[PDB]
């Protein structure tokens, strides 16, 4: 019906794959950023995800804080001391940007163990603004994800929650995911969930769509299963904790595959 | 900061801030000031302006209000619009009794829904569509305005916020409390603006919830198989309205289609036969 927009489902997918190259982090910011490393931010993500399931949060939220997030550590040096305070505006911004009832401000403050005082929340709050200059509206992998499992044959909850678990677990990863758009993550990410659980492929129908063929979607789709095989040995660990639950039907409790056959 | 713009009047206040008429001290612009006041130890900056002012930097299109500038300060925020003379809703009353020519109605129904068709293309929906939020110039032009009840949505979209658009341009998926809804509520909004128009006055003010579906239940016509419409299951009704002619009439009752599913979409709407003579009209002011 009207809920999948019909008229407007391919202007909208011709204009997010426009935006999310404008939108796009600075592949390797961290080699300038002299304090920050990978690893720190891997914690800082990965401390975001759990915030997000506290609280209750859409997973847009999540994907939209971390695009905040890297864009501007593409622009402003931040000392590390400084660097939650950074995610934790972002996941301010990126609540009232999204959810329908945000938590509040205070609780912004609280999830940080009174670490910043509210002030400091607000006073980055205005400064996340302008650096990104308002540009918020920032395409995420899971708005192609969903789009594209409109072209399952039937549905399956099963690839639906592997297909997002494995979208998160790249956001963890700086390397190697700030190298890939969003649209070629969510690709490798659909693909690697329907093989697992069904052994069908990128439907041909998203080719279309995309046109990303299971060659284009390889340097990827190899990053993920290697991130989805490695995925119960990483230091964080909250994405799979997520993904136990049955809300997403315990998908990180299967087994990666071990060959793609490609 | 705001020392180049010197202040007019006041013109109202919308979804949130206080609107003031400006000038430009030193291009001689004249520009509208929406003027947000920021809670810097409460709640920072509000919601409803993050996300009218993201989605209007999107939204370059000549049927939508141009954002110009952003001027922050530590302790308030400005956004500088460019200026429109006046809204659809003053335009109406000026026009009550004379009426409002019909290639005119033609002429603002078609900017509005190439506008509108712009927002749906890019993500947005507006979600307070209503003569007040809809602004004219003096030589033939309206522009959708206030995004501050707008909203980037996704595809397929999901559960969003109840509270939105004033009652009377209030789709009944949203009356009825359904679970989702989408494109189709702006258009409702579109086709009770079409009415109003023509009559001049709006076409279902309701006092009440309760008011406001009695009089789309009415126009929708007696029961077939589906007995109570009062139902978040879109029964399939199309209502009836027997100065305008024949095609008119038909857009008009596609774009207040019960099911939300069947109403038509803006871009549809632009290649009804309707608009096949369509012309540009200045306005009488």
């Amino acid at each position: 019906g009207v809920n999948e927009v019909p008229d407007y489902h391919e202007d909208i997918h011709t204009y997010l794959r426009e935006m999310e190259v404008k939108c796009k982090p600075k592949v390797g910011y961290m080699k300038k950023q002299p304090d920050i490393t990978n690893s720190m931010r891997a914690i800082l993500v990965d401390w975001l995800v759990e915030v997000g399931e506290e609280y209750k949060l859409q997973n847009e939220t999540l994907h939209l804080a971390v695009n905040y997030i890297d864009r501007f550590l593409s622009s402003m040096s931040v000392l590390r001391g400084k660097l939650q305070l950074v995610g934790t505006a972002a996941m301010l911004l990126a609540s009232k940007f999204e959810e329908i009832y945000p938590p509040e401000v205070a609780e912004f403050v609280y999830i940080t163990d009174d670490t910043y005082t509210k002030k400091q929340v607000l006073r980055m709050e205005h400064l996340v603004l302008k650096v990104l200059a308002f540009d918020l509206a920032a395409p995420t992998i899971n708005q192609f994800l969903t789009q594209y499992f409109l072209h399952q044959q039937p549905a399956n909850c099963k690839v639906e929650s592997l297909a997002m678990f494995l979208g998160e677990l790249s956001l963890i990863d700086a390397d190697p995911y700030l190298k890939y758009l969003p649209s070629v993550i969510a690709a490798a990410a659909f693909h690697l969930a329907l093989y697992t659980v069904t052994g069908q492929s990128w439907p041909e129908s998203l080719v279309q769509k995309t046109g990303y063929t299971l060659e284009t979607l390889k340097p990827c789709l190899l990053d993920l299963h290697q991130t989805y095989l490695r995925a119960p040995q990483h230091a964080q660990q909250s994405i799979r904790e997520k993904y136990k639950n049955s809300k997403y039907h315990g998908v990180s409790l299967l087994n990666p595959p071990e060959t793609l056959n490609v | 900061s705001m020392e180049n713009f010197q202040k007019v009047e006041k013109i109202g206040e919308g979804t949130y801030g206080v609107v003031y008429k400006a000038r430009n001290k030193l291009t001689g612009e004249v520009v509208a000031l929406k003027k947000i006041r920021l809670d810097t130890e409460t709640e920072g900056v509000p919601s409803t302006a993050i996300r009218e002012i993201s989605l209007l930097k999107e939204l370059n299109h000549p049927n939508i209000v141009k954002l110009l500038d952003v001027i922050h300060t530590e302790n308030k925020l400005y956004l500088v619009f460019e200026f429109l003379h006046q809204d659809l809703k003053k335009f109406m009353d000026a026009s009550a009794l004379t009426g409002i020519p019909l290639p005119l109605i033609k002429s603002y129904l078609f900017q509005l829904l190439q506008g509108l068709a712009f927002c749906h293309s890019h993500r947005v929906l507006h979600r307070d569509l209503k003569p007040q939020n809809l602004l004219i110039n003096t030589e033939g032009a309206i522009k959708l305005a206030d995004f501050g009840l707008a909203r980037a949505f996704g595809v397929p979209v999901r559960t969003y916020t109840h509270e939105v658009v004033t009652l009377w341009y209030r789709a009944p998926e949203i009356l009825l409390g359904c679970k989702y809804y989408s494109t189709a509520v702006d258009i409702w909004s579109l086709g009770c603006i079409f009415a109003e128009m023509v009559t001049r006055r709006a076409l279902f003010p309701g006092d009440s919830e309760i008011d406001q579906l009695f009089r789309i239940f009415r126009t929708l016509g007696t029961p077939d198989e589906v007995v109570w419409p009062g139902v978040t299951s879109m029964p399939d009704y199309k209502p009836s309205f027997p100065p305008l002619d024949e095609d008119g009439r038909s857009l008009l009752s596609q774009m207040l289609h019960y099911d939300p599913n069947k109403r038509i979409s803006a871009k549809a709407a632009l290649a009804h036969p309707f608009f096949q003579d369509v012309t540009k009209p200045v306005p009488h002011l």
